């Protein structure tokens, strides 16, 4: 489902 | 030169799939005492990066790890797609996601007052899923009776088990289940639950990509992270 941003 | 991935893959656009699988398990006392407790973690990459990458991970005290034979704060080549970069287990400052607190009241020799109530223990920011409880009973149950202001509950009597359904949950919350038990003249209760975090306390630091060959640096890398943390064995006696 969900990916967040990796930073 | 490489024998788990070859030479001359192109990708129009460099992606990077970074899953942090956790599972946590816990054994309490009803008394709230952390009897034995750990979290066995994987970190599973999905790579969709161009030519012949050099990959650098970072991200609190892990115990084991087991990378992949392609790892040398740790370099490597990752294969193309989905690989397992490591696994590891944690066993110091776990985040405990739910608090179960069983409660028992014998009726005489034919009735059994119970009371469950568990805490959701984490940013209220966030939910908890796929909550579930099963309250054991005993073998001698003629029948069961049993109210819950959330979610629902079942008396599996084949399975000798109340099993209490919960779809969400979010964090610093409190839910409770009551039953009766009547009973013809002590396993322990059990979660289950699903976290959108590393109840380790693992984040991921930065995932650098090197290519000196090809005509990309590590800004161009879209980068994504995924943090999923599941029960394994979560038991409170009583």
């Amino acid at each position: 489902y969900c990916y967040e941003q990796l930073n | 030169q490489i024998g788990w991935r070859r030479e001359g893959i192109k990708y129009r656009r460099n992606e990077l799939f970074l899953d942090v699988l956790e599972s946590v398990n816990l054994l309490m006392s009803p008394q709230g005492q952390v009897l034995s407790a750990h979290v066995s973690g994987r970190v599973v990459m999905k790579s969709y990066l161009s030519g012949m990458p050099e990959c650098k991970f970072g991200m609190i005290a892990i115990d084991d790890c087991t990378f992949h034979q392609c790892v040398r704060s740790i370099s490597f080549i990752p294969p193309d797609g989905e690989f397992e970069l490591m696994r590891y287990r944690t066993t110091k400052d776990i985040i405990l996601p739910f608090r179960v607190i069983p409660l028992v009241r014998e009726v005489g020799r034919t009735k059994l007052e119970v009371k469950v109530v568990i805490k959701s223990n984490f940013k209220p920011s966030l939910l908890a899923q796929k909550i579930e409880v099963r309250i054991p009973t005993p073998l001698n149950t003629s029948g069961v009776q049993v109210i819950c202001m959330k979610g629902k509950a079942k008396y599996k009597a084949s399975e000798n088990a109340i099993v209490w359904k919960i779809k969400r949950m979010a964090g610093m919350k409190e839910s409770q289940i009551s039953a009766e038990i009547e009973l013809l003249p002590r396993p322990p209760i059990s979660m289950n639950f699903e976290v959108p975090f590393a109840p380790s306390g693992l984040k991921v630091r930065y995932l650098k990509v090197f290519e000196p060959k090809l005509n990309y640096s590590d800004h161009d890398v879209i980068k994504w992270v995924r943090y999923i943390g599941r029960s394994g064995i979560y038991e409170t006696r009583c």
